[PDB]
């Protein structure tokens, strides 16, 4: 039962690596998510800014 | 030294690598980023001794050998003063004054050993008649920087 | 020697990776989220000061 | 559980997962260098066979400086009472292991650089002290100012200091003095000259074999200088004392610890090669598997490595068939060789005890490997005082004790002859073949000179005799179809050579021919050269079997020779001379005995041989040697 095992357990070492491997893209991805999601703020206090020098 | 030896033993996982060799070079560079001369003028004036990674380099106390000196070696008679002052008020076989004891020890032994114009403060002073003494007491390990301090001096008189 | 305890040996081995790889998988992830958020309050500063 | 792993190739697992088994395993599993997170090909397993190369370094550099010996043994398992204090039951740190031998050698190094410097400095002062304060007298006149110059100096002979006042006297002027002084070794010289010549004096002085300068301390700052140099010398010594009872007690608590951690950095560098972080390892052992084995179970398992398995803590031929007769028929038949054996007796069960002291005493080569074999010299030193007490039945004549013992070995022979066909018959077990016709040409001459020589002993009446018997009646046999025997054979008729003619002529297609027949449920080469093997072999075999009767008949015959011929001397001449020549013959003649029976005890090894390669090639290689040692032990 040895011979049947091995190759389930040696794709499961390939899967476990996949899985880190996913956590790691996700993981590469939140960084630009975060640059995107963090590039939009300047607009916010460029226009909140010109917004207080209208109004003066 | 569990980082020393982490880096080279790491593990599978890249992340605990990267971390431990950057952590270590931080934490190696932290130390090292500091001045020498007020990194040992402020243990000294703090009244607190202990050791770190640039307190056993002997590079640091021939480079504050020059600068200390600005009273005949005033500063070294006030490294000997406190650790002669630290052994007779508040004797030895203590916690607090071992290290005080053992670092100024050290220090008094890399200094002693890196120029051999300061064993005519130590005469003078008078801390060199406790260096011998503190060799025979516990503290091995201290009464083994001391035998390397007295040995330091000891070297420069007979050649 | 006998195939039931290399059965469960290989069971209890594979669940275990699984088990290890998957909690040794949420870390990045978990400390993505901060160091995203931690440069987008770069970026966000970064732009605050110029906007100044 | 302890979490257990092995490596070997892929090819005898179900060999080694046998003998794991055996010794105790369960849950044996095959794996490979790929499955889990802590077992494959990365450089974390050379750095750490690096680290312990430095740990091993740094040990070596301890026990080096601490004035001991190098460890050794090759303890690994936790069963011996040694192993369990030189092995620790728990995980393996590289880490914590070398960085308690790197704070210890770092310390270590600088105590012994330390201790050699104030111990040659304090040997410099007090050895110039004695010199100065003897030299400063020939009371204060010449260490305390003078108008004269002085010169001391140590020298090691008296010649150069004369032959340096002869060259100063002869080139230089009276400016040489005349004196000697008894030192600790070397001589104090004494020298004097004027003040103006002191830097002259030091080339002439330097390059005549001597070091005469104008102060031989290195304190001459006041007066007297040997008041300072009393000082440092009585400070050097405190120094010095304090810094050799540091030393001593770190290389005394730091000896065990090395050692120690020497068999711990053992199984440390195994675990590197059992990890398989190298190419070449896999490459080499592709089969890599993992067990679970009991603590208590760890140390039997731990006693034997079965073949070629690594097993890991916290020729391979096991049962049969490689020494089973090996063990008998080896001692048995090495014994009849050489009461004599009773010194082969003695001297073998005096290595028992004192074999751990014997072991380092470095005497001999071969007293070293018997020494090692300690069963064997006892069993066929116990065995040989049986069959030596026999000869040394009896002997009294030429032609009357060696035609029994001539006709023994061929009887005694025939049964391990007779049991090696019958063990390697046994053995692969139509399922069985190869060795119906072996044994049956040989079994039927040698059955019927053996059966010669059993009633040969028998006839008497007239109808007896004894040229020789035996090699004469098979000499005779098997020339003559209508004779009956010639002589001393069973008579009844005359069929017994011709059923043997017609049985060891009907072993000839018998052999070849049961090759295929017991090979199913290149053949032909390898049944021509088993038969002519076999044929060449079975001659050779019944032919070996006079070295047991010519070594015996010799050694019997030089020992009666000189027992014989020392015995009636010994006894002559009563008085002093009696005890004096018989005490001096007796001692000369136990001396020569004793070097006979090692003669003979070091010259027994064709049975051994035979035994090892003919004994070995029919019956299956250095598996019995082992086997036969392993077995009394166990």
């Amino acid at each position: 039962s040895q011979k049947n095992g091995i190759a389930t357990l040696l794709q499961a070492e390939k899967e476990a690596h996949e899985i880190v491997s996913k956590a790691r893209k996700y993981r590469q991805d939140k960084l630009k998510q975060a640059k995107t999601d963090a590039a939009k703020e300047i607009d916010s206090y460029k226009i909140q800014k010109d917004k207080e020098l209208k109004e003066f | 030294p569990t980082v020393q030896s982490l880096s080279e033993r790491k593990y599978s996982d890249e992340e605990l690598r990267q971390d431990i060799s950057n952590l270590k070079e931080i934490l190696e560079n932290e130390y090292q980023e500091l001045t020498s001369f007020d990194e040992y003028v402020a243990e000294l004036d703090s009244k607190l001794l202990c050791w770190s990674p640039p307190h056993v380099d002997n590079g640091f106390w021939s480079d504050n050998i020059d600068e200390f000196k600005k009273d005949n070696y005033k500063i070294f008679r006030q490294l000997i003063e406190l650790l002669q002052a630290k052994v007779r008020n508040g004797d030895v076989n203590a916690k607090q004054e071992k290290i005080i004891i053992q670092v100024a020890l050290n220090d008094i032994t890399h200094v002693v050993e890196l120029l051999p114009e300061s064993i005519d403060v130590l005469d003078k002073t008078g801390g060199k008649a406790d260096i011998m003494e503190l060799l025979n007491h516990s503290d091995s390990r201290v009464k083994y920087e001391a035998l390397k301090a007295t040995q330091a001096i000891i070297g420069y008189t007979f050649k | 020697l006998t195939p039931n305890q290399v059965n469960d040996e290989l069971n209890k081995m594979q669940a275990f990776i699984r088990k290890e790889a998957e909690e040794k998988a949420k870390e990045i992830q978990l400390k993505a989220d901060q160091e995203y958020e931690i440069e987008k309050t770069n970026i966000v500063r970064n732009e605050t000061n110029n906007i100044d | 559980m302890a979490l257990v792993q092995f490596y070997i190739p892929q090819e005898i697992s179900r060999d080694s997962a046998y003998t794991l088994g055996q010794l105790g395993l369960v849950q044996f599993r095959d794996l490979n260098s790929k499955v889990r997170a802590f077992q494959r090909t990365f450089v974390n397993e050379i750095r750490r066979l690096d680290n312990v190369e430095r740990q091993y370094r740094y040990f070596y550099s301890l026990l080096k400086k601490h004035d001991i010996k190098l460890y050794e043994g090759d303890t690994d398992k936790y069963l011996d009472g040694s192993g369990e204090l030189y092995v620790p039951p728990s995980g393996s740190v590289i880490d914590d292991y070398v960085r308690n031998a790197s704070y210890l050698e770092e310390r270590l190094i600088q105590m012994e650089d330390a201790t050699d410097q104030i111990e040659v400095q304090k040997n410099d002062l007090e050895q110039y002290r004695f010199i100065l304060q003897s030299g400063d007298e020939f009371n204060i006149a010449a260490a305390i100012g003078a108008s004269v110059n002085y010169v001391t100096g140590v020298i090691a002979r008296d010649k150069v200091a004369t032959l340096e006042q002869i060259l100063w006297r002869v080139l230089r002027g009276n400016l040489f003095f005349k004196t000697v002084e008894i030192e600790q070794k070397n001589a104090f010289i004494v020298f004097s000259h004027g003040d103006l010549i002191i830097k002259r004096i030091r080339k002439i002085a330097e390059s005549l074999d001597a070091n005469l300068y104008d102060v031989d301390s290195s304190n001459e700052g006041r007066s007297q200088q040997l008041a300072k140099v009393n000082k440092n010398l009585s400070d050097l010594y405190t120094v010095l004392k304090t810094t050799s009872t540091t030393l001593e007690s770190e290389l005394y608590a730091i000896a065990k610890e090395l050692d120690s951690w020497f068999q711990d950095v053992t199984r440390e560098k195994a675990i590197f090669e059992i990890l398989n972080k190298s190419n070449y390892d896999t490459n080499r052992k592709i089969l890599i598997a993992e067990g679970w084995i009991p603590r208590d179970e760890l140390a039997t398992l731990q006693a034997r490595l079965g073949e070629m398995i690594a097993r890991l803590g916290i020729a391979q031929y096991r049962e049969i068939n490689a020494g089973l007769p090996t063990i008998v028929t080896f001692p048995f038949m090495f014994a009849i060789m050489f009461g004599h054996g009773f010194l082969m007796t003695l001297a073998a069960l005096s290595l028992v005890l004192n074999e751990k002291k014997i072991n380092k005493m470095k005497r001999g080569e071969i007293f070293d490997m018997a020494f090692t074999g300690r069963y064997i010299i006892l069993l066929m030193g116990v065995f040989s005082m049986y069959t030596g007490f026999l000869y040394n039945g009896t002997e009294n004549a030429l032609l009357f004790s060696n035609s029994y013992k001539m006709k023994l070995s061929i009887l005694m022979g025939f049964i391990h002859m007779t049991y090696s066909y019958f063990f390697s018959l046994a053995n692969h077990l139509d399922i069985i073949g190869n060795f119906i016709p072996g044994l049956l040409f040989m079994q039927g001459i040698f059955g019927y000179l053996s059966v010669c020589i059993v009633y040969k002993w028998a006839v008497d009446w007239v109808k007896d005799g004894k040229p020789a018997p035996g090699l004469l009646n098979m000499l005779i046999n098997m020339f003559l179809s209508p004779g009956t025997i010639d002589d001393e054979l069973y008579p009844h008729q005359a069929k017994v050579q011709v059923f043997l003619l017609l049985m060891a002529l009907v072993c000839i297609p018998w052999l070849l021919l049961v090759k295929p027949l017991h090979f199913k449920f290149d053949i032909m080469i390898h049944q021509v050269i088993h038969t002519i093997e076999f044929c060449l072999n079975c001659v050779s075999h019944t032919a070996s079997y006079l070295r047991l009767w010519a070594l015996s008949l010799a050694h019997a015959q030089l020992s009666s020779v000189l027992w014989t011929m020392t015995i009636q001397i010994a006894f002559g001449f009563r008085g002093f001379v009696g005890v004096f020549m018989t005490v001096a013959l007796f001692a000369m003649w136990f001396a020569l005995t004793c070097a006979v029976l090692v003669l003979m005890e070091g010259t027994s090894a064709m049975l051994h041989s035979l035994r090892l390669h003919w004994v070995e090639s029919m019956s299956k290689p250095y598996e019995p040697f082992a086997f036969e040692y392993k077995d009394m032990e166990v």
